[PDB]
């Protein structure tokens, strides 16, 4: 499978939080949301198998 | 996780995969000897036979996940073998003529 | 039905159940006197499913050992003193005399 690429841009493969409760998602929804437990940052629930699983916490 | 993804999604009404996932499970912890690749064949191969024998043939089997070498029975210039997941119960047979 | 596991979905609340629905299956724990009337295996993957799964983990760890010495005692095998640790609440949360 041969896969190209041209364009440079990929801000759509990246999602961040910062600030006050600031998060972009990878398909580029800024949205603030103050919560202050535990959450699920990003997972591969795609899959039978999950390859990562990512959880953050606040304070 | 094979024996819980899309790959045995037919079979999973008509065969539960909780066993033979945990013996797959522990088959491959317990395979350090050597050979695991036979344990995990042989532990997702139960499950597979499970499945065909109540009418479901599912297509596992893929050069990475227990490859056959079905071609290695092929006669020099000839190519007849294939690779059936339902079988051939009458194929024809000077046996069975 | 599906296939999932709670306990692979938060390290804590694995910890949590793995050191305390353990005592089901320790042959010298409180609960090892009743290894040979009632096999602990089904209690204590109930266990736990139900501290991995439900909010109040306490709650269900509790209710899964209440479960198993309440079988215990059907069969005559007495398990007094399982209490201490946890599930200790109930016994001094109740009324006044």
């Amino acid at each position: 499978p041969v896969v190209r690429a041209s364009n440079p841009a990929h801000n759509g493969r990246v999602c961040s939080t910062w600030g006050s409760f600031h998060y972009k998602t990878f398909d580029g929804d800024v949205f603030r949301f103050p919560g202050l437990c535990n959450y699920v940052f990003s997972e591969h629930c795609g899959a039978a198998y999950e390859d990562f699983n990512i959880q953050l916490r606040r304070s | 996780s094979i024996l819980h993804g899309p790959t045995f999604a037919a079979c999973h009404a008509h065969v539960e995969p909780a066993r033979y996932y945990e013996a797959c499970v522990n088959d491959a912890c317990a395979c350090d000897s050597g050979g695991d690749c036979e344990c995990f064949c042989t532990a997702v191969a139960a499950y597979a036979q499970a499945c065909h024998e109540v009418g479901l043939c599912v297509s596992w089997r893929t050069p990475s996940i227990c490859p056959l070498f079905c071609d290695y029975y092929n006669p020099e210039g000839q190519c007849e073998w294939h690779y059936q997941p339902c079988g051939v119960p009458c194929l024809r047979t000077c046996r069975n003529p | 039905n599906s296939f999932e596991d709670p306990c692979s979905l938060s390290v804590e609340n694995e910890k949590y159940a793995q050191h305390w629905c353990s005592q089901l299956t320790d042959a010298d724990g409180p609960f090892g006197r009743c290894h040979a009337a009632v096999k602990p295996g089904t209690y204590y993957s109930n266990c736990m499913f139900d501290t991995c799964n439900c909010e109040r983990s306490e709650d269900c760890l509790c209710a899964a050992l209440s479960s198993y010495v309440h079988a215990c005692a059907a069969k005559g095998v007495q398990l007094g003193g399982w209490r201490d640790g946890v599930c200790t609440k109930p016994m001094t949360t109740c009324p006044k005399s």
